[PDB]
């Protein structure tokens, strides 16, 4: 079948710049190629059909071009609202095939995370559980390392970290760190500390709450 | 207005058979092809096949390790897809799309229905509120949130309802642990507005047909 | 082998040409992948009535492939006076006016 291969999946660019996600088909798909945009937790959205036809409700900063076997989706003056997953699809013949997609990411100035720490909810403690939460928000670059310290000593057991995609407002990343303990454990201690190590700080950026 | 309303997400036993519905409105149902696109969580997009609602003609991606069947009920203007002999391989978000008049590309997609093939039982999540401790008197903004813990299958929607016009929300992808998915969402608002304003995260879990409303309270 | 009537919209390439023989020759671009399929084309008097009044000179117009962007050549003998060359139906029906002196 026709194989659709797009340019490097994790490409970067800076707001306002011009980018080009390319799409190669294993054979001449005679100009019959479309591009879709897919934002986190959203249905795909049609951008371009037949290599260059721009769909309505699509800003002219989005232009496609291509033929034979090569197709390009150019985004002039990239915006933060353009952060998304982009797929190309050939509509030359069945079976219809899509490219693996290209994730548009942005380059921006570094930014120190704003750390927030949260104790277990009254609701959960009452149920036998105890989860402590830490949000490291609006920071850049994505690279960041967080550690939990209970009464001074580090604890890695029972931790889960989840990163967000780049935020469309300030193009920063955010991460959620959850430490799950038993009600008993949580109540035998006092100081819960969440420490963030990021390039925007020489020392660990830390936040704590203080009771069991 | 062309729109496609699909059936809700569902958890099915492997081997079982399911039917996803796709109700079309806002256009001449019979003059178009409804596409069925599959997307396994970590994967991209793959064409399952389509059906010309007006004639019933079907085209299947023969090579897919899955048994699909398309039917079009022109009476209700609904396209269905029957998936039998389910496998963990068929677990994915299934989209309903409309094939454009000018080619085999889709110009309208449904919001997708999530199908999880597993012998595990449906577990709604516990929605725990996330509020600051005691001695902190945060700066110009306070960040609150909700921890959506221990649920299955995946895909939950966390929509926040705040009283302040400023509410920057961050939704963090779910992660598996002990067979259960855990996830969270944060929302930041003006410090002056909390805890006087009402900030709640309504957590929708289509698979369990539930939606939990959590009003944040000072912890 | 062969299927039903083409379900996708077509596109006119250029503009119908007079053959100086009483017929017009037009080139169409088909956008579907459902071929081989029969081209739904006809010469009608008014858009208010799609009853074929003109006649196709080209024998059973068809898209012989199951690949998109297929182009097809058609010769028609439209009635005298006003008429329309209509291709497709439903929401993907397109037409082109014409007048034969």
């Amino acid at each position: 079948d026709i194989v659709m291969t797009q340019s490097h999946k994790f490409m970067s660019t800076s707001v306002g710049d011009r980018v080009s996600i390319t799409c190669k088909a294993s054979q001449d798909v005679s100009t019959a190629v479309a591009w879709y945009q897919q934002k986190p937790g959203q249905s795909p959205k049609l951008l371009i059909s037949w290599a260059s036809t721009r769909h309505t409700g699509v800003p002219d900063r989005f232009t496609g071009s291509g033929s034979g076997t090569d197709y390009t989706l150019t985004i002039s003056s990239v915006q933060a609202e353009d952060l998304a997953l982009y797929y190309c699809q050939q509509h030359y013949t069945t079976p219809l095939t899509f490219g693996a997609g290209t994730k548009l990411e942005l380059k921006r100035a570094d930014a120190a995370p704003t750390v927030s720490i949260f104790p277990p909810s009254s609701e959960q403690l009452t149920s036998g559980g105890a989860s402590v939460v830490c949000f490291l928000n609006n920071f850049y670059p994505k690279d960041i390392n967080v550690k939990w310290k209970i009464d001074g000593s580090e604890r890695q057991n029972g931790v889960l970290n989840s990163w967000t995609d780049q935020d469309s407002k300030d193009s920063t990343y955010s991460m959620s760190s959850t430490l799950t303990l038993t009600k008993d454990e949580y109540e035998r201690h006092n100081s819960y500390t969440c420490e963030a190590t990021h390039k925007t700080s020489t020392s660990p950026i830390v936040k704590s709450f203080n009771r069991n | 207005q062309v729109q496609l309303q699909q059936s809700g997400s569902e958890l099915m036993k492997p081997g079982a058979s399911v039917q996803i519905s796709c109700k079309a409105t806002g256009y001449t149902f019979s003059d178009y092809w409804i596409e069925w696109v599959k997307q396994r969580p970590g994967h991209g997009l793959e064409w399952i096949g389509d059906i010309l609602c007006g004639t019933g003609r079907t085209r299947y991606n023969e090579k897919l390790k899955a048994m699909a069947t398309f039917t079009a009920d022109t009476s209700s203007n609904t396209a269905f897809m029957q998936l039998s002999s389910l496998t963990s391989e068929d677990s994915a978000v299934y989209y309903c799309a409309r094939s454009a008049s000018y080619g085999d590309y889709a110009d309208y997609w449904g919001h997708g229905t999530t199908l999880t093939v597993s012998s595990a039982k449906t577990t709604p999540p516990s929605v725990y509120p996330l509020a600051p401790g005691c001695g902190d008197t945060t700066g110009s903004s306070v960040t609150l949130g909700c921890l959506v813990k221990g649920y299955f299958p995946e895909s939950v929607t966390v929509t926040w309802n705040s009283g302040s016009l400023s509410s920057s929300v961050h939704t963090f992808p779910a992660l598996l642990q002990s067979g259960l998915y855990t996830m969270s969402s944060s929302v930041t608002v003006p410090s002056s507005t909390w805890p006087s304003q009402t900030v709640t995260c309504s957590v929708a879990h289509p698979a369990s047909s539930t939606t939990v409303d959590k009003k944040l309270e000072p912890s | 082998t062969t299927y039903g009537v083409c379900s996708k919209a077509f596109k006119f390439l250029g503009t119908p040409a007079d053959t100086g023989h009483g017929t017009v020759v037009l080139e169409l671009q088909y956008t579907g992948t459902d071929g081989p399929c029969k081209v739904p084309i006809s010469s009608v008097a008014s858009l208010n009535d799609l009853t074929p009044v003109g006649r196709l000179v080209t024998v059973n117009p068809f898209v012989s492939v199951a690949t998109a962007n297929a182009k097809v050549l058609i010769e028609l003998e439209p009635p005298f006076g006003d008429s329309y060359i209509v291709v497709g139906r439903g929401e993907q029906q397109i037409n082109h006016h014409w007048h034969k002196s």
